[PDB]
């Protein structure tokens, strides 16, 4: 291994 | 009352490869501008967005704006049947639980009419701050694919790293070790199956393969594709759809910090 | 003694791949006048019906009528044992239990000689009945076949209907529903892609594709294909062999309720 | 429109 | 330091392809005399002996004699990310427990640069007379994997009858069973398509279609095989590499009690 | 007729 799978919602939110 | 004819209707063929494996529902928004798509996959890693723009279609017409909620296999499934010189058709009245795709051929007396049913949806998009990114390698899609495939079968994970010079794929695993380096065509200036790269910073970082994999399902779309990168930032891959618009496919990468 | 030799053997090729799917085993009545076989499939709800003609043997011989009980998977296992270019002998004596087959080369140089072992069983012949049916449609062998494959996506009955002006194909399911229209040709140019119709009144009927779907494992046999049609009867699936006979299938409607 | 497989049984009958 | 070039990039992936269903792992014997590999598969009924002339190379340096064993499955996995075209290149030192495969394109800027991990293992080398056999037979490759593969249909044993007249290769089973007869071609004398025996005795053995179909995997390296045949001693079927050696496959007859 | 499989190693030897 080496890490670990972040989300796409970590960096992307709902429409302001 | 929304009707969109394309005489090239490979390219709604094209779209749905591209979409099915990743995805399984998503909601269709048609407005006049043309027809948007923005739907997660079930482990919310990866997204995609689909811009058709209306002038790319022969005919369109949205009367009311609607957000569709399609089954993306089903839609496929239909999709499967149409030729690919087929001309095809869809619309959608204005409320209406179905959506109709119809299939021409140009020089044969044949003509299908499907009747797809659709699903109560609602996803609620999120929203994509745009946005400048380190780096921005242009390259040939189906090299895209192959690097993608071949270093799927050393690793899950790969490690892509950038300079101004040219790009490199790396992977390891239980065989062994791999690094794959592709290097800037010093061709280019007006060349076509080119690597060109706007590096403004050199980035690092990590993606699992098994979700490049599911994006290379647009290869046909495109003789090319573009991979964005920065720092802290999901990936985008994006492949263009001649004169309608575009395919991005956005992965969230995977870290330790 | 019986000895039939074909010089091109791929059409004895093809015509067991498109019994060997549906039928396992069969009786091969071989008389002067050539060579027929008649089975239902297991579940006795299509039947097929093969002519090969003596004539269109380059040489035939039969000295007493045979009816050889055959195992059409052995059958083909041996003849894809022998090339399309290769000319073909059936041979078997009058009261045997083995089946040679004769494979030589045009080139010469490769000769092989397989000898199969045959099976007892009993068929009841069925009497086929003199029947006017009121619409024959004859089309290309290739589209009927994506037709059935890709309705076969949808649903998984076919509702046929034939009228002077086109036949339309047409399944629903799950999803949602099809209807594939033919329209009968308009200019002329002859060919395959041509549709024509001889209608006497119109039809439609309900098969299960299912069943359809292995009958256009004959469509390599002809690029031509008729179908034949009347209310509660057996819709009949002719495919021509040039020279030699026909291949028929016949496929019992499903009735309202 | 259909609910009931016919059979070829129902139509062809043995020749003697 | 181990170094070998090969421009013909795809002899070492067919060699593998070739390779890696019969056996799991081998040694690869590096010297200055070039690349050598004999081993037995899973059992000890077959012998396959590769041997690769340093000459044969486009680029060839060994310092010390080597004995690399190698998980051949892995091999081919990584060897599979190498292009037909491409120049691959092997190298190592004199410990190493790894191997290093470096695949750079033709026309192109990518350069791809593995790393393998070595196994451990141990195998003493079988002594291989040097022998002058009753029968030896020039053929075209395809042609003996088409027998192998037809005849593997009908049984799991081949009878193999060498004559001056030409060759025999015979099956049977539970189905029924088959002859296929090659005959010595003189006509004029033209091309490598063609089969000439070269005969002291008459031989008539007995051998195993499963392990004949594993050699053929061979077929890609070469348009011809030859068989060389004596009594009470093993097949040896042998692929030619385009003037740089060979893949000998050993293997040993079944005979009576 | 009749058969069963020899081994290679009833043929050749190990290079000792």
């Amino acid at each position: 291994s080496a890490v670990l799978q972040k989300k796409i919602t970590d960096y992307f939110h709902p429409k302001k | 009352m929304f009707e969109a004819r394309l005489v090239q209707g490979s390219i709604l063929k094209k779209v749905l490869e591209a979409l099915k494996d990743l995805i399984n529902e998503a909601c269709w928004d048609i407005s006049s501008s043309g027809v948007n798509l923005q739907s997660m996959d079930s482990s919310h890693v990866s997204l995609v967005q689909l811009t058709l723009r209306s002038e790319g279609f022969d005919t369109y017409r949205c009367d009311r704006n609607l957000a569709m909620g399609v089954n993306l296999t089903s839609m496929s499934k239909i999709l499967k049947c149409a030729g690919n010189e087929d001309i095809i058709t869809l619309r959608a009245e204005d409320n209406a639980d179905t959506l109709a795709l119809v299939f021409e051929a140009p020089n044969q007396e044949k003509v299908s009419d499907y009747e797809m049913k659709l699903m109560d949806l609602d996803v609620e998009q999120l929203g994509i701050p745009e946005q400048e990114y380190s780096c921005v390698v242009k390259m040939p899609s189906g090299e895209f694919a192959r690097i993608c495939r071949d270093l799927s079968h050393i690793g899950d994970a790969v490690v892509i790293s950038c300079a101004k010079d040219g790009v490199k794929f790396s992977a390891s695993g239980e065989l062994g070790n791999g690094n794959i380096k592709l290097s800037q065509t010093s061709n280019v200036d007006k060349e076509e199956e080119a690597v060109t790269i706007e590096m403004n910073e050199p980035v690092q970082l990590t993606f699992a393969l098994r979700y490049l994999n599911f994006f290379t399902k647009a290869t046909p779309l495109s003789s090319t594709v573009t991979l964005s990168m920065s720092a802290d930032v999901p990936l985008v891959v994006e492949y263009k759809i001649a004169d309608m618009g575009h395919l991005k496919y956005y992965l969230a990468p995977k870290i330790e910090d």
